[PDB]
């Protein structure tokens, strides 16, 4: 599946949907991907990364109080959104399958020729029924992401999405994985277990030539 | 209990110079029961598919309807290229199974396992078979399930389909004890239950000959509901298709038990709620 681009001269910027993350990965990220981002969505049961994002972004984001109140109003009033991601924190299909069933209503019409970009991704303890039926839900296939090629510690992810450059070219990267952090155990429960930086601003790379 | 709120979708009538027949997707089909209660208030079908796997559940369909029926297999073989290339849908209808959706099972998986995420297969169909904007053409949805669900199922149910679950109880039209709710956006979708002369109100009447009821009604003691010749006897199978609105002899279509009749009837749909139910679809599509 290949879509046109669009010259990059036009500058718009990007309403993002993130959805179950929790701690703002798509609004920092995006801050220091070097492109200016419009408004950021934030919604989570739990209540400490929910304080962390309060605390930490100062409040430049629309805040939902729970992920079971949005509905196609808030999808239609908070504008079209570009860009639909969904970050990991019996939920599991849970959460999914908000996410897709927010992602039909965020889904341009037959007729918009909007450049539409979303993203989702999950642990690698899913059942065989669950990757058949899954995808058969997202029509697509994703691809794994290792860190054994990159990484000490085990990360393994396969992500679905409209986000190029993912079939074959990819290998691993070389500079922002030893600059991100230091591997000790405290920072392997905090930055070790997180998964914004690693692979994110990769599938975030092909967004900023268009916008 | 007023936790999300919408207004449902009314569509305007259509005169009957622009009057077309039905064409039903059926998801969760198992005993034909949408297309017999179209049958029989005298609507043109102009197609009929239903996905079905079982495979008694489908000798049902093709004795009772005569190769009307176009069968699907699973409903994940369906994709959004089998939705759009079978020409677009006029009546969506389903029930998911609920073995893990009710509550009576003390162990019980919950929405998100293989028999009740089958749910979300019936969204992901009915996402693709709803028209896109701009087009005014009268489509209609409805989604059954059981009463016995959790808050927290039903009230994320209620947000994915955005439409108020009805609760219809089968003793107010019928002869049976079963309460279910009812999604989707029919004119009419809780008016009151117009209870039909020719439908039978006691269990008596859904009786066979030498028979006494011992109840008032069915639901769905170590004895039995009735009398036969002063002793108690397990209720007949078509009694029960007599209780359950269905015709006399209906279930009766292939070399099956008695334990198989019982699994294919309890799973069916109550047909009067039903007929009910697709009343006023008779003003908006073509009569016959
Ligand atoms: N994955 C699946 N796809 C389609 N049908 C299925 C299915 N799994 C089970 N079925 C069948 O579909 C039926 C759903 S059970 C409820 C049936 C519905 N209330 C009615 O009107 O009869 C069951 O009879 C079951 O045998």
């Amino acid at each position: 599946k290949l879509y046109p681009a669009i010259p990059a001269a036009r500058r718009r910027p990007i309403r993002v949907l993130s959805l179950f993350d929790g701690i703002a990965t798509g609004y920092l990220v995006l801050k220091e991907l070097g492109i200016k981002v419009g408004k950021y969505v934030a919604s989570e049961v739990c209540e400490e990364s929910i304080a962390v994002g309060t605390v930490k972004h100062e409040g430049n984001i629309k805040y939902v109080n729970d992920v079971r109140n949005i509905t196609k109003k808030n999808i239609e009033e908070w504008g079209p959104f570009d860009l639909v991601i969904g970050g990991s924190p019996e939920g599991t299909g849970r959460l999914f399958f908000e996410f897709y069933h927010l992602l039909n209503y965020s889904r341009p019409k037959e007729g918009d020729d909007r450049p539409f970009f979303w993203m989702f991704e999950n642990v690698v303890a899913m059942k065989v029924g669950d990757k058949r039926d899954i995808s058969r839900f997202l029509e697509c296939n994703p691809v794994m992401i290792d860190a054994i090629k990159v990484s000490a510690a085990h990360r393994a992810r396969y992500f679905w999405g409209n986000l190029p450059g993912m079939n074959r070219i990819f290998g691993f990267p070389v500079h922002y994985t030893d600059v991100s952090n230091m591997g000790r155990g405290a920072r392997q429960k905090l930055l070790g277990r997180s998964w914004s930086v690693p692979v994110i601003r990769h599938l975030f790379a092909p967004l900023k030539d268009y916008f | 209990h007023d936790q999300e709120f919408d207004p449902p979708k009314v569509y305007p009538p259509v005169p009957a110079e622009k009057r077309k027949p039905i064409r039903v997707l059926s998801l969760f089909d198992g005993i034909a029961t949408g297309l017999l209660v179209l049958k029989d208030l005298g609507i043109q079908v102009d197609r009929y598919i239903a996905s079905e796997v079982c495979e008694d559940s489908i000798t049902v369909g093709m004795v009772r309807h005569q190769g009307k029926i176009m069968y699907v297999g699973d409903v994940r073989s369906v994709t959004q290229k089998h939705i759009q290339e079978w020409g677009p849908f006029d009546l969506v209808i389903g029930g998911s199974p609920c073995n893990d959706l009710s509550i009576v099972n003390p162990a019980r998986k919950g929405l998100y396992e293989g028999t009740g995420r089958l749910f979300f297969e019936f969204y992901r169909l009915l996402h693709d078979a709803r028209p896109k904007e701009g087009d005014d053409r009268p489509f209609f949805w409805l989604f059954e399930n059981v009463v016995a669900m959790g808050v927290s199922d039903k009230r994320d149910i209620s947000r994915f389909l955005e439409s108020n679950p009805v609760m219809i109880d089968a003793k107010e039209v019928s002869a049976a004890h079963r309460a279910r709710y009812f999604w989707g956006n029919l004119p009419g979708m809780n008016r009151p239950l117009a209870s039909t002369v020719n439908d039978k109100l006691e269990l008596q009447e859904c009786l066979e000959h030498g028979r006494i009821a011992k109840f008032s009604k069915v639901r769905t003691d170590q004895h039995f509901p009735v009398f036969m010749n002063e002793k108690e006897d397990i209720l007949w199978c078509t009694e029960m298709e007599r209780v359950f609105g269905f015709p006399v002899h209906y279930t009766d279509v292939s070399n099956m038990s008695r334990l198989a009749r019982q699994r294919l009837l309890g799973r069916s749909w109550s047909v009067p709620v039903i007929r009910h139910l697709f009343a006023p679809l008779k003003e908006y599509f073509a009569c016959v």
